[PDB]
């Protein structure tokens, strides 16, 4: 069977079609490899197919501490009572923890430098290999929680390996949550739709469904329109780090060997703060990098992103863009007028018309990235409405929400309304000079620089067990 | 679920005390709308040849990408309001959010 | 385990215990049977469970024609080109036609008289011999439809069967949809409700969810208090008709014998017209021979049907009373006071705190028969709500709503605005005398009562294609 | 689905030509709210002794009916605004919108 390997479409599979004169893949019989979600319920001839999400819905940093017991108990140092994550037990980076290796059966990693024998990281998600930049980001939290727990030993010597975990874990939640919602959110949805979706919070409501919706699976994928096509990597003053500064994003795809035997994760951290997102513009949606070379070192041939996501739509039997705009109270465009007035470009409401016939039937990735910008916002009306809706969602619906009363004491919430991601990047890397707040708009070196110095620490006093 | 609790499950489960296993691991999607498949079930669109969507063939994912989204790399814009990191908090927290399994 | 002859709780038996000194069943080791509703994914630990509705959602008149395509098939009358539905071959109802018997492996209405050995009658529906004057209607509506490919035959010549039976049974539906909108509802909502959940018919709009929602099948069984422990039956000149005028509700249940034996649909028509139904008090719920003697003649013991309304809610995981107020926009009683204050009955509130100890818990069918019923309605605030919004949905997400244009001509639907129950009862009975519209509220002889000469028939001229 | 139609399928199938399914027979009810049973998603309460609901004991379905339902039926009050035909076309009606199968 395997969808990787053949076109034959029969379950699981559901490869993508090649279109006649293909730039790419020139004989129009074969395909792009795809595998169809796993249906909640299997073989029924009752229930409408659904899919299913292997994680816990809410900003709880599971990513980090896993979704399920077995492997969240595999993610623990169990080796003493000090409430550590496990870490690399053959590799360091610069004297700091980095994640242990996975032990995968036909493991993506190894293939992208096989002589390096690096295999996939283990974390709390299975992506955390996908692409270095991600990988950082993992490693920098799991340095977090480690660095926590001890501090919090010192400060209660008292207190066992189970609750010093818990504790730390719960303020990584914490920092996942503020960042999220503080720092990124409105920069994506803009003042506008901020208001709009995310009113002042108030109280949890235990009538506030907090499961992610099928939907938001497909639109929150906004998010590959900012991929640059590389991946930059920048020494202690900012500068190229020689000899390969700028690796194509083709080739760093699963390169859990670049981690470990390129720098580690700080020449990555410093890339991401001081290079500029890829700008998401109506005829510059997404790079080649993900739409022809996608995963091309461990794939028979490159895959396409965008078109993966909207065959990921169909086979989740999500609805069309008028479906989602009439669902989020906008107008729907009957025709390429009024398609060309929504967009305010005729141009692309032309393509988007020659390639679907009706606006029913756009995809929502599709629509949703094709829609002009909002003011200080990275996305369209529709993906607002559906990226707004669901993060209130998960914000009124947790009953752990760290503002949620009981959940921290008033002194602990104000310790934590302190906390920043490039202090993080300043406590667990050998980093000392990082982004000015907001960190997802500071962007350029010196300019939107300061020293780690300058940023005080989380204040733990009030974590003292009295 | 335990009458009163201190931290969050692994799974999420008992987060909502009415329904414990809303925002908890291995759960199906919530929908906000019906879903819309070629023999109204489980067939995706695309999947039969000749089987139109609402009036009008379906198009090949590949051709939709092909057409509307390819562009020429050297005319990349930079955002001069938003770093890369940008990116990468919104791939790491949509890890925290969701993860759609497939059969290997 | 057999959830009919035995009490021990396994799947899928879920049998209701009996508590002390219970004023029926002294032995506690006793039950009250309980089959769990089908599960629509069967053995599951993904999916949270959910019941299966084996009929259409739509008021289509489905419970004449059957909701699949075998039975549809075989309620037909394939003996010839007329279009008509079959009729029972070994009896008739003062020459009139009675509903086909069905061919059941345990027929229980064979059991509710053993010498008499008439089976339960065959319908769209599995349920037509429940009662007696369910029956009835279900013989009326089969007539009417016979009646109408009568006349359609003898306007349009050329019609084949299927025609002719397609053209009477839209007919029908659109009959069930005037009679059920136009006269029914508004007494069961009240003006108020009836305006605030259905506003003026628009047209069809394809994104309205047509499905019945789970909590309907529960909160609809409000119709439980409307019935009177008696099944009432009449003369030609609307008096007690003799000898048995009165019988116990708990002797017509499955009791096809009554209808072939006893004379007929017409005694039991008049007695529907003629008699009053039950109000619904809140120290007067619901009558014992339902709630002690339900099925008695068909089953070991006897059912409790407002407890069986309870027991069904929590097998198909529904939200408490609170829940339920709160999706409906309507206040939350958390305290005796409040709920004393919701229902206009401290007494009963706190009948409600003393079994559920909040009204969080309160199951939605006892909560919503214990609200004060609406102004010339007969639901409290909650139950309309509930229903308003299941049939505005059937309404509005309907392609063949009657209404909806192209469904039927202009002509033809001032034509449909004419017709009533009672002269559908008048065109298919022995009956001369019927209710003033509204038949729902008619129910006093010979003060709200007309010649059925004085009721104009449905005029099929528009019918005709010419 | 096809194209265009002129009756009613007996099925309900295609009626929402969007969702062919929705409204149709022998398929799952909608939910207007998220499902409460003991264990999260399959047991109704009252399954097992002593697992309470929202913090109190469970009644017993009886206990209530025996409590607040049973009434003298010499109290009933005859509607003199309804007739009995407005509860029989009520179970008519009934059995035109849902039938909830159960094991034999
Ligand atoms: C055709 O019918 C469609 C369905 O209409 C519903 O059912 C019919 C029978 C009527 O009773 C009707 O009144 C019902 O609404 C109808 O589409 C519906 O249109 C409404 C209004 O635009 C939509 O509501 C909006 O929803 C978005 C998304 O959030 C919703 O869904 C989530 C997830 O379930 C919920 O948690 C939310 O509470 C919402 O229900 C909201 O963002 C939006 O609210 C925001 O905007 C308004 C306006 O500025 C503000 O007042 C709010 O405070 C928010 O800021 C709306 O609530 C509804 O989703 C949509 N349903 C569907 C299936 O599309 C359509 O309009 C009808 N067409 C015609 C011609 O009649
Ligand atoms: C706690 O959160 C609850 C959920 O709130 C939603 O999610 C949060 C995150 C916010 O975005 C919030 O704005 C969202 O509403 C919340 O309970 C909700 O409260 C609303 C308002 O009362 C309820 O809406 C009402 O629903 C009933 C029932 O119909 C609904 O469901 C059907 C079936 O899906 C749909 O087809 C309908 O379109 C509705 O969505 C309606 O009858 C009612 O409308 C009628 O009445 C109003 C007022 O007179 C008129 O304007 C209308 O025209 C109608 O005549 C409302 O639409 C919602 O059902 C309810 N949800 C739940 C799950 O209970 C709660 O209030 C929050 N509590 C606090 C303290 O914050
Ligand atoms: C290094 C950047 C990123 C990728 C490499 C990458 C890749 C994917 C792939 C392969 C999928 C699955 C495609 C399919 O349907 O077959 C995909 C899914 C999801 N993404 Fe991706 N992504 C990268 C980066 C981002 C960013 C920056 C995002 C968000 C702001 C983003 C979102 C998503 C989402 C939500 C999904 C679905 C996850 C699920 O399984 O539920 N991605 N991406
Ligand atoms: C002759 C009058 C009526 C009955 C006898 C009767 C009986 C029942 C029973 C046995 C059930 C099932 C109980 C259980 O859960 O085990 C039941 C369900 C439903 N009813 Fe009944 N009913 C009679 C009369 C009415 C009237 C007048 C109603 C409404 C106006 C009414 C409604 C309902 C509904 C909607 C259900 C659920 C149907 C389903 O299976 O989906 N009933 N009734
Ligand atoms: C657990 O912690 C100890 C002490 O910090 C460390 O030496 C050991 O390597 C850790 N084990 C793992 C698997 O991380
Ligand atoms: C693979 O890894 C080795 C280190 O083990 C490195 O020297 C080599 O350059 C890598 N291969 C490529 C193509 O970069
Ligand atoms: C079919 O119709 C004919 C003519 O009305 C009638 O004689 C016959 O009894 C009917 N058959 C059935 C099975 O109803
Ligand atoms: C049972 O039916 C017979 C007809 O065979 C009838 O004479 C008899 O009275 C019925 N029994 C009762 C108890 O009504
Ligand atoms: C591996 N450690
Ligand atoms: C997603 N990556
Ligand atoms: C049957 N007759
Ligand atoms: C209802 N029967
Ligand atoms: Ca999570
Ligand atoms: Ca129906």
């Amino acid at each position: 069977v395997n969808c990787e390997t053949s076109c034959v479409q029969q379950p699981p599979c559901f490869p993508l079609k090649i279109p006649p004169n293909d730039p790419r893949i020139k004989n129009q019989a074969d395909c792009i490899p795809f595998f169809r979600s796993c249906p909640a319920c299997p073989g029924s001839n009752i229930t409408i197919r659904n899919q299913i999400n292997a994680l816990t819905s809410f900003v709880d940093a599971s990513m980090v501490y896993g979704s399920e017991e077995p492997l969240a108990r595999n993610l623990r140092n169990m080796s003493n009572q000090l409430g550590l994550l496990a870490v690399n037990q053959r590799f360091q980076d610069n004297g700091r923890a980095l994640l242990p290796f996975d032990n995968l059966h036909d493991d993506p990693c190894l293939l992208t430098n096989r002589s390096a024998r690096i295999p996939c990281f283990l974390a709390g998600d299975t992506r955390s290999s996908e692409m270095p930049e991600l990988t950082s980001m993992h490693t920098l939290l799991l340095r977090e929680h480690n660095r926590l727990a001890t501090e919090l030993k010192s400060l209660n010597p008292r207190w066992d390996g189970e609750r010093l975990y818990q504790e730390a874990r719960k303020i990584v939640g914490a920092m996942v949550q503020i960042i999220t919602y503080r720092d990124y959110l409105p920069l994506v949805l803009g003042p506008t739709a901020m208001r709009k979706y995310l009113p002042t919070y108030r109280s949890y409501n235990d009538s506030v469904d907090p499961r992610i919706a099928n939907v938001f699976t497909n639109a929150f994928r906004y998010g590959h329109t900012l991929i640059q096509p590389f991946m930059f990597r920048l020494d202690n003053r900012y500068q190229p780090m020689e000899p390969n500064p700028r690796v194509p994003l083709s080739r760093v795809f699963f390169a859990s060997w670049r981690v470990v035997l390129e720098g580690g994760i700080d020449p990555i951290l410093r890339g991401l703060m001081a290079t500029p997102a890829k700008l998401n513009r109506q005829n510059q949606i997404a790079v080649d990098e993900i739409r022809e070379r996608l995963f091309e070192q461990v794939m028979r041939i490159g895959l396409d992103l965008p078109a993966l996501n909207m065959q990921r739509s169909r086979d989740h039997g999500l609805p069309g863009y008028n479906a989602w705009r009439r669902f989020c109270g906008l107008p729907q465009p009957e025709t390429v007028g009024q398609l060309g007035t929504v967009l305010r470009n005729l141009k692309l409401a032309r393509k988007l018309m020659e390639q679907y016939g009706t606006p029913n039937n756009i995809d929502i990735w599709m629509g949703g990235v094709s829609e002009p910008l909002k003011r200080k916002g990275r996305v369209g009306p529709l993906l607002a409405c559906i990226i707004g809706t669901q993060f209130r969602k998960l914000r009124d619906g947790d009953r752990f929400w760290w503002e949620n009363e009981g959940v921290f004491s008033m002194q602990q919430r104000q310790a934590l309304a302190q906390i920043s991601l490039p202090r993080i990047i300043c406590d667990n890397t050998g980093i000392t000079t990082v982004s000015k707040n907001n960190i997802f708009m500071s962007n350029s070196y010196p300019r939107d620089f300061v020293n780690c110095s300058t940023l005080p620490a989380l204040n733990l006093a009030s974590w003292r067990e009295a | 679920c335990p009458e009163q609790d201190k931290y969050r499950t692994i799974t999420g489960m008992c987060n909502n005390r009415r329904s414990p296993t809303l925002g908890a691991s291995n759960r199906a999607f919530v929908r906000w709308l019906p879903a819309e498949y070629e023999d109204g079930f489980s067939l995706p669109y695309g999947w039969t040849p000749g089987v139109k969507r609402n009036g009008f063939p379906v198009a090949l994912a590949r051709a939709v990408s092909n057409e509307i989204v390819r562009f020429p790399t050297d005319q990349l814009t930079p955002d001069q309001e938003r770093s890369l990191m940008f990116m990468q908090w919104g791939q790491l927290l949509d890890h925290d959010l969701d993860f759609t399994p497939e059969p290997a």
